[PDB]
């Protein structure tokens, strides 16, 4: 048969196939992105898993590790669902706790409405 | 594994200028922090400089703004630390470090400014016969620049007993230390003490034999 | 330029026990503090990030904690491989500001007490051909590091004129030895008979001395 596996932070159950293309279920704290395609991949009667269609990716605040979704340390924020690392806190920042999905600005600083999460803080 | 290999320190004269680099592998420069932190001897740590691929942004510590360039090639994840101007307080270890808090760093590499370089005097400090069965002796390393000397006895088949002072600095200018061993006194008129005092800066080696006087 | 204050410089202590460094910052800093360990010879290992986080692999018995501006790491039981030099680092502002130290604790270990052997060598009659003489007053294998050694040459108290270095902890008894430097001139050395080394540790003093002829 198709051994069970783990891949692209999806797990593929094991399967037999018929004289094969299946699902993957996302892992934990990994998700498939808005506009993308979900994980997929075939099975052949020689035991192979074949041509991986789509990927899922560790969602906001978890990043990739192994074939696990685990959580930012604390000083570093990922705040979109993307194939990134978690980013340390930018400057002008405080330190964030765990899983964070942005750095909380320091007493005396902004980001104006318009920036995003990902951008140092500016004096007020 | 996330590894950190320096080089490039060693010896240079003020005025000259040195570059130190920082190989990474494991994680990418581009998305990281690094940090070029020194040691000078004897103290604590200090930070040099730092660098944000990503946010683009290259900082120095106030005592070396100006005379040190901190630069990175993402394609060869290789992070630089160019060294102009250099003075005698540049003397140090210096360590680079990925992020703030600073989880990996590299083996540190010794950069050492030097105006003169002189090899030292090994004196005998010689052998008592006045402690009942333990007598001491010794070397007296005196007047080199710069460091270090490494001193050994024996060619190295002496290390029980054996204490190697940290040098000092004396009031010429020039550094000072000295080795002594603990060895019984019945075994004095026998057995013959050499100390191999080494100072690689001048290709010096001086091998004197220490005797009862 | 946020200054650390460490707090203790040194302090000795014995395998099992509480040990508990202090740095307080001058201004707030949030909890963008570390505590790095520092072997000697080798590079500083993290122990402690955002003032409170173990990082993965430090033994469960390190411990850090914040009030206000003072953070202070703890060790819960000394184990023999925590001899060592810590170090508090803030990075306060994660670069806006520029990142300092502390001072360092070094963090030895505590023995009973021991007297030192006590020698002293004259100038070397090489040396003072050259014209300098150098009298070495050697302290060996004692505890603890504190001690007095004063110069005495014809019992007039010297000053000025000396220079000591001191090893680090033996790996095998615990203890450190001690060399204090006296120098002078060819001619100086030549004009007195008697010169002595006094090591004063409590309420003892132990003097070496010896006669520029015998
Ligand atoms: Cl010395
Ligand atoms: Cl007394």
């Amino acid at each position: 048969k198709c051994p069970e596996l783990l891949q692209g932070l999806a797990h593929f159950p094991e399967t037999i196939a018929g004289s094969a293309t299946v699902a993957g279920t996302c892992v934990d704290h990994a998700v498939v992105p808005p506009g993308g395609e979900e994980p997929r991949m075939h099975c052949a009667v020689d035991g192979e898993w074949l041509v991986p269609i789509g990927q899922c990716l560790c969602q906001a605040g978890y990043e990739k590790v192994e074939d696990a979704c685990q959580a930012c340390s604390p000083g570093f924020f990922k705040f979109e669902a993307s194939e990134s690392p978690c980013l340390e806190c930018p400057e002008h920042t405080l330190p964030s706790p765990e899983g964070a999905t942005s750095c909380e600005c320091e007493e005396g600083f902004f980001r104006a409405p318009q920036d995003p999460a990902s951008m140092p803080c500016t004096l007020v | 594994e996330v590894q950190l290999v320096e080089s490039g320190g060693g010896l240079v004269q003020p005025g000259g200028s040195l570059r130190l680099s920082c190989a990474a592998s494991g994680f990418t420069i581009y998305y990281s922090s690094m940090h070029w932190v020194r040691q000078a001897p004897g103290k604590g740590l200090e930070w040099v400089a730092s660098i944000s691929s990503y946010y683009g942004y290259t900082y120095y510590a106030d005592s070396v703004k100006g005379r040190f360039t901190i630069s990175a090639d993402t394609s060869k994840n290789t992070a630089y630390l160019q060294m102009n101007s250099l003075r005698a307080e540049d003397t140090a270890v210096y360590y680079c470090a990925r992020y703030y808090a600073m989880d990996y760093w590299g083996q540190g590499t010794l950069v050492t400014v030097f105006n003169q370089i002189k090899g030292p005097s090994v004196f005998p400090l010689a052998p008592s016969s006045k402690s009942g069965g333990t007598a001491a002796l010794g070397c007296l390393v005196k007047d080199y620049f710069p460091e270090p000397v490494t001193v050994s006895w024996n060619s190295g088949a002496l290390t029980s007993g054996v204490h190697t002072f940290p040098a000092v600095l004396q009031s010429s200018g020039l550094y000072s230390l000295s080795s002594v061993v603990t060895v019984p006194s019945s075994s004095l008129g026998t057995q013959t003490y050499i100390c191999n005092v080494n100072h690689k800066p001048s290709n010096t080696k001086v091998d004197k034999k220490v005797e009862p006087k | 330029d946020i200054q650390m204050t460490q707090s203790p410089s040194s302090l000795s202590a014995s395998v099992g026990d509480r040990v508990t460094i202090t740095c307080r910052a001058s201004q707030s800093v949030s909890s963008a503090v570390a505590w790095y360990q520092q072997k000697p010879g080798k590079a500083p290992k993290l122990l402690i990030y955002s003032a409170s986080s173990l990082y993965s692999g430090v033994p469960s018995r390190f411990s850090g904690s914040r009030s206000g501006t003072d953070f202070t790491l703890t060790i819960s039981s000394l184990q023999p491989e925590d001899f060592a030099t810590y170090y508090c680092q803030q990075y306060y502002g994660y670069g806006g500001y520029p990142i300092t130290f502390g001072q360092g604790t070094k963090v030895e270990i505590k023995r009973t007490v021991a007297a030192p052997s006590v020698f002293i060598f004259p100038p070397s009659d090489e040396q003072l051909k050259s014209g300098t003489a150098s009298v070495v007053c050697l302290l060996n294998n004692f505890y603890p590091r504190e001690a007095k050694v004063s110069w005495y040459v014809d019992n007039a108290l010297q000053s000025g004129n000396s220079q000591e270095s001191v090893t680090e902890q033996d790996s095998k008894d615990s203890t450190y030895s001690l060399s204090s430097t006296l120098t002078l001139s060819k001619a100086d050395y030549e004009k007195h008979k008697v010169y002595a080394c006094e090591v004063t540790q409590g309420t003892t003093s132990v003097t070496k001395s010896f006669n520029r002829g015998e």
